[PDB]
């Protein structure tokens, strides 16, 4: 048994990067989500790790704007993983 | 061992494994490391079937996990209703008190579930035990907005 | 060993 | 290279904390008096139940919890034996601001105490296991600028 | 139009309120495992968070007997797209 | 396939490593860090991310011993100056912390947030669109990270 | 154009390229989206001979990029003496001030650059230039702790 940080093995995936707003499309979800689960049920199987999802929907995100504000999203991971996590199929 | 695939099996809601598993010996009381037992887990994730059968298999129905939870809360929490009520109708300990000193009915009053607190009332729940905070179910379902239940409550 |  | 076993059937929990009505915000903290519902939030809900059903984890939805709520929850999958998990996720669908989300009640639940329920220490069977939360909630009121 | 924090990395050594380790003789704990990381991976086109998880990897495989102390590096990122280092 | 930064310029870009490692200043000028200590074997690691990111084609640009403020003029010269030419950014942190923020070598306090908020798009436009990577050496407090059994 | 190829070959060092593209004409005072010239790049870069050879070429020795920064403020700050020099020998304006109201000297004062300081000073820097914090380089060199810069000052 080795020891490892207390901390480890963690994954934040925020909607947004501290201070700021993330959206919701009342008829389609958030940003964050909608993109996440997309790039999950896109990614996943092909065997993506998550920060590499969670890389795609940064850039899903990013790439999305509330005209009205001139408002932009930036999802932020934090990651204490250690490893690659797949959400394999089975 | 039995105990794990048990509490695997109950947990995971395989009622086929767990009859199976209990047929076959399965120490229907086994613990997982949190102290949780078939009950705990079919109670937490609200397989009926499960906790019927594992109560019907001698199931301790007042098994209190390491935190001091009984499935009787856990149903409570979860909103199980129809397991709140076999628990109860099994000898269910209704005023449970876990760590917190919080009975069954302060979790159902804290998560708003309406017919398990009538359920747990009606089972002779404490509707004056206070947790270890001095709270009482009431004051918890104040305190998480669940006035439609407070309501209920305030009158005991 | 030491921290920062 | 390394990677997180992923094979448990199911994977998980995957823990949906999906606030939508902020009723009880609005009416017990000044402050939140315009917070808003999070209408279309069931989307998101159903999307990550879909999403990660489809990956195996058995998702635990709860919706529109206050922070007791959602800390009591929380500490029963703290407290649980994850042992037979491979992972554990937690989406928290809500408002937020800065670190924090906001319970349904509009009390704050630092995102930190959420997930520090789940380190190694709090939560065992869950060492070495990936725990993952998809905060979906604000982190403050600013629009985030773009740049061309 | 990409957001205005868009694009960025941190990797901290530690999580907050923890302190992270320098080997006086050897350097930091987390340094020391990135650029191994880095130097090992990027030529196999690796990007950073790979890098990055291995680097959390390897940190937290370390120990501070004196205080039964571990490290655990934290990247933080708003990448958009994979971080690779190229030659 | 995520998409993936251009990183082919020539150089990738500058990687600024602060490398803090007297801290006499903190010592004198700061109560609470009265016995702060330098943070010797920093040098190894200024010496592996120069190396390395040589190595990646970034253009090393170490500072060492950097008071707070000497380390706000530097990125900002850093976050002022055109990097239309490159591919990216890196700073690299060496030095004491505590929560969210590091120390100068004169004990005064740089929240990292601070350090980073100098790059965005906004500030560093030139940098819009490129990756921008902190690596930040220090304490973010004083607490062992337990370990757990696994 | 040029002007990029001369910032570009000034920011590298690549004198002869700075020489070569000058000798055909690249505007030695070309500056980059920061405003920042050939001689800022190389003042910054700590390119000598191109801050020279830019110098020769008639490079405003007193560019003002986009941020207010002269190539002296650069080269106070980054510590390059002989730039620092170069700059002065050529009418770099001792008295700069960026935008923090910092004169090279409380750049040089502030970055611990003591022959910078004492060269700036020969050079007529205000002693006493106080930035938008009130402060002289000498209170700019005690905050930065440089004790040997702040003893010069102190003098003055």
């Amino acid at each position: 048994t080795r020891y490892i940080p207390d901390e480890a093995d963690f994954l934040l995936g925020m909607a947004t990067v501290n201070n700021c707003v993330s959206y919701r499309n009342p008829a389609e979800g958030t940003w964050y989500i909608q993109s996440l689960c997309q790039s999950l049920r896109e990614r996943c199987p092909r065997g993506d790790d998550i920060l590499t999802i969670l890389t795609e929907v940064n850039y899903e995100v990013s790439n999305k704007d509330d005209k009205k504000n001139m408002g932009k999203q930036m999802p932020q991971p934090t990651f204490t993983l250690r490893k690659k996590l797949v959400f394999p199929s089975d | 061992d039995l105990g794990k695939k048990l509490l695997e099996a109950a947990r995971a809601g395989r009622d086929d494994e767990v009859r199976i598993l209990m047929a076959n010996g399965a120490d229907v009381n086994a613990e997982d490391a949190s102290g949780w037992t078939p009950l705990h887990l079919a109670a937490f994730n609200g397989h009926l079937e499960i906790v019927e059968v594992l109560l019907k298999n001698g199931a301790d129905v007042n098994a209190v996990d390491h935190a001091g939870m009984t499935p009787l809360r856990l149903a409570a929490l979860f909103g199980h209703l129809e397991i709140v009520e076999v628990l109860l109708k099994n000898g269910a300990d209704v005023n449970a008190n876990d760590m917190e000193g919080h009975t069954p009915l302060h979790l159902a009053a804290m998560f708003g579930h309406l017919e398990i607190v009538e359920v747990l009332l009606k089972n002779g729940a404490d509707v004056n035990a206070q947790d270890k905070f001095g709270k009482t179910a009431f004051d918890i379902s104040i305190d998480n907005g669940n006035e439609d239940l407070a309501e209920i409550l305030q009158k005991l | 060993i030491e921290t920062d | 290279d390394k990677v997180y076993q992923m094979k448990s059937k199911p994977r998980g929990y995957c823990l949906i904390i999906n606030n939508h009505n902020f009723a009880k915000a609005r009416e017990k903290v000044p402050k939140l008096h315009s917070i808003r519902d999070r209408n279309g939030t069931h989307l998101d809900a159903g999307a990550l139940t879909t999403t990660f059903e489809e990956l195996h984890f058995e998702i635990k939805p709860h919706d529109d919890c206050t922070v007791e709520q959602i800390y009591e929850i929380l500490k029963i999958y703290q407290l649980m034996d994850h042992s037979n998990m491979d992972c554990f996720i937690c989406c928290i669908l809500s408002h937020g601001d800065k670190g924090i989300i906001y319970g349904t009640d509009g009390q704050e639940a630092p995102i930190y105490e959420l997930t520090s329920q789940f380190t190694g220490l709090k939560c065992p069977s869950l060492a070495g296991k990936p725990k993952v939360f998809f905060i979906q909630a604000c982190q403050g009121d600013n629009y985030q600028k773009g740049i061309p």
